[PDB]
RNA sequence: GGGACCGCCAGUGGCGAAGGCGCCCGGCUGGAACGGGUCCGACGGUGAGGGCCGAAGGCCAGGGGAGCGAACCGGAUUAGAUACCCGGGUAGUCCUGGCUGUAAAGGAUGCGGGCUAGGUGUCGGGCGAGCUUCGAGCUCGCCCGGUGCCGUAGGGAAGCCGUUAAGCCCGCCGCCUGGGGAGUACGGCCGCAAGGCUGAAACUUAAAGGAAUUGGCGGGGGAGCACUACAAGGGGUGGAGCGUGCGGU
RNA sequence: UGGAGGUGAUUUAAAUGCCA
RNA sequence: GCGGGGUGGAGCAGCCUGGUAGCUCGUCGGGCUCAUAACCCGAAGAUCGUCGGUUCAAAUCCGGCCCCCGCUACCA
């Protein structure tokens, strides 16, 4: 409903057509409040961002050795 | 003492996923949930999400009848068929302790033959 | 049937396993129908 | 539904020669149903030293005197993950299986496993199996059912094979893999 | 309660004339390698005609039938689908007694003897040095016999073979003579049936086949691209009326 | 440097082509 | 015993539960393709055999009738 998370590192471009980006976020208020997970995002991303998500447990599938 | 414990049998293949919570002997069931009892598309009936939801609604109704911990037994079809667990195993185990239960020892009990019987197909496989 | 391996080569012809099967179905008729 | 509310929790007890201790709880309506349920607890849940966590025991009940399920030893087994890691290439496992009996008259079947240190011939592989039979049958003559089992799982027969067989070919990790009782004495 | 198969260790490892052979304990039985100042005294190589052994399948008689599954019955996919995919299933697959005698039965390489550089693994036997928790144990070197790889001289159209020859010699037997017609017709001898062994001519045709080389292509693999590609976006053409070019009449 | 084996997997439909 | 089918080039739906005449092979036009078959889209086509009743209002409820018929045999 409100869980924000703060990006710390980008991993690369997934996507059937180079659309989504895999990125390693860090939650900052709620159930984990400190854990590190991996998620796919749509759009552009720098480091230090603040995504808003809704589950805090999905852990997108690993990418092809980052290349 | 007053410490109830139990076992969770997690049966997973390429086509579905069943979670079964029983008492420590194994002979009295408490909660049994599947994947086609939550999702509707037969595509994602084996998916990780289906396991993640069923394995939550199992723990919910099994925690109310007193159970505090649970041991794990993960199983694949095995025998004269595939020996590798599907995609719901690591997802169900990971969303069973996140739901409030504890977790003791883990193990896999897939049945293996010492040179048993014959598979399907025949001498040429599934030439799909 | 005293076969020769030059004919399994499939280049400009049809399968030999299926030609033999058709020679047999004719030798069965030249024999029943007054191959006596 | 109420069907759950008519249940009743019983306390299971280990056998005598392992130390009568609590092992799990168990629900049922009437005790005439809790009469052949099989429990399984690792060795470490009874006087636990972290090292023998990979040995498992079986206890099967025979009596319900008012919220107490007294049991009787039934079998013993290692864990496939454990023995799954002692068998590598160039190491020549050796496998023995024997039917024996004891003083009380119990009949047992023991399945002990030796693991050489290299690749060896087979006429040098069956000498070891004969050694194992000869020190099992013997050891099963002066020891009763309760004392034989006490040391099979314990690890006091491994250190005897690992003595008389190391003088055939230097080995590693001889031990007992499974026990299953077959029959009872008609007496008692 | 019930029938079939014996996993990981398992190894261009072992045994057998080939087909082939994988749980453990006992009994009967065939062959080969090594060690041998043992014995007999050329007893040998090959083999037309004959003789036994021979995967899977099919057949004839009695049993058995768990899994799988030709024919066969249904669901789908497709323009059609007598097929590929799914749910079932009879003969078979297993045991005892016989017959058939065929495979890409392949090292596509018949069998015996002599000779012509090296290197390097690994299984069985023996010898000699070192260790040794004195174990039927571990390293290292040499001789003999099986089994793999790189490679001189030489051979070959080349691919590649190279003391396990496709090298240089001394033996014996089988088969080949452009592609089709054709392994067919006719005639014999086997088999209960299926079928096996032997096997031409009229006529037709200028090529059929082998090993390698540049390219092109793949509903093969990697690397890189491009708003006459996509993804993210802005404006539209395709429907109405007219301007102009084309087909047709 | 360079090769030889083994076990696994391999994804809806998708046919056809004057004349020089 | 007397009753049914009466409807695009067609084949039948489509009733009782009344207000699109309904889906498919066909017909001409356009897409896709280097081009043809298959595949997608658009229009044209009976207007319910016919008089009549019900019905605000009918293939749709039925009767009268015109056509095609239709399950059926010498009855000493
Ligand atoms: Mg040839
Ligand atoms: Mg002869
Ligand atoms: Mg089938
Ligand atoms: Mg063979
Ligand atoms: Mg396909
Ligand atoms: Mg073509
Ligand atoms: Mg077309």
């Amino acid at each position: 409903e409100g869980y924000p998370a703060e990006v710390i590192e980008i991993i690369g471009r997934t996507g059937t057509t180079g659309d989504v980006t895999q990125v390693k976020v860090r939650i900052l208020e709620g159930r984990d409040k400190g854990r590190v997970i991996r998620r796919n995002v749509r759009g552009p991303v720098r480091v230090g961002d603040i995504l808003i998500l809704r589950e805090t447990e999905r852990e997108a599938r690993e990418i092809k050795s980052r290349r | 003492k007053k410490e109830k414990w139990g076992i969770a049998h997690i049966y997973s293949s390429y086509n579905n996923t069943i979670i079964h919570i029983t008492d420590i002997t194994g002979a009295e069931t408490i909660s049994r949930w599947s994947g086609g009892m939550v999702v509707k598309a037969d595509r994602d009936e084996p998916s990780p999400y289906a396991a993640m939801l069923a394995a939550r609604r199992a723990a919910e109704e099994a925690l109310e009848k007193g159970i505090v911990g649970v041991h794990i037994r993960v199983r694949a079809p095995g025998g004269s068929k595939s020996k590798t667990p599907g995609p719901g195993a690591q997802a169900a185990i990971r969303a069973l302790a996140r739901a409030g239960l504890k977790i003791g020892r883990v193990e896999d009990v897939t049945p293996i033959p010492h040179d048993g019987t014959r598979p399907k197909g025949g001498r040429r496989g599934r030439r799909v | 049937m005293k076969r020769r391996p030059r004919k399994w080569k499939k280049k400009g012809r049809m399968r030999w396993k299926w030609i033999k099967k058709r020679i047999r179905r004719l030798k069965r008729q030249r024999k029943k129908e007054r191959g006596l | 539904k109420d069907k759950w509310k008519l249940k009743q929790w019983y306390v299971i007890y280990a056998p005598d020669f392992f130390g009568g201790v609590e092992v799990g709880l168990t629900p049922a309506d009437d005790p005439e149903k809790v009469l052949n349920r099989v429990v399984e607890v690792t060795l470490k849940d009874i006087t636990g030293d972290f090292l023998k966590g990979h040995v498992k025991l079986y206890f099967q009940v025979y009596d319900v005197k008012g919220q107490n399920a007294y049991t009787k030893f039934k079998g013993m087994k290692l864990a496939r993950s454990y023995i799954r890691s002692l068998v590598r290439r160039r190491t020549t496992r050796i496998d023995g299986i024997f039917n024996i009996t004891t003083k009380d008259g119990y009949k047992l079947r023991v399945m002990a496993m030796v693991i050489a240190a290299r690749r060896i011939q087979t006429s040098q592989e069956r000498a070891i199996r004969k050694i194992m039979q000869e020190i099992i049958y013997k050891k099963a003559e002066e020891l009763n059912f309760k004392d034989f089992v006490l040391e099979a799982v314990n690890g006091k027969i491994a250190a005897e094979i690992a003595k008389e067989a190391k003088k055939i070919y230097p080995l590693k990790k001889a031990e007992i893999r499974k026990i299953k009782v077959l029959g009872e004495p008609e007496v008692a």
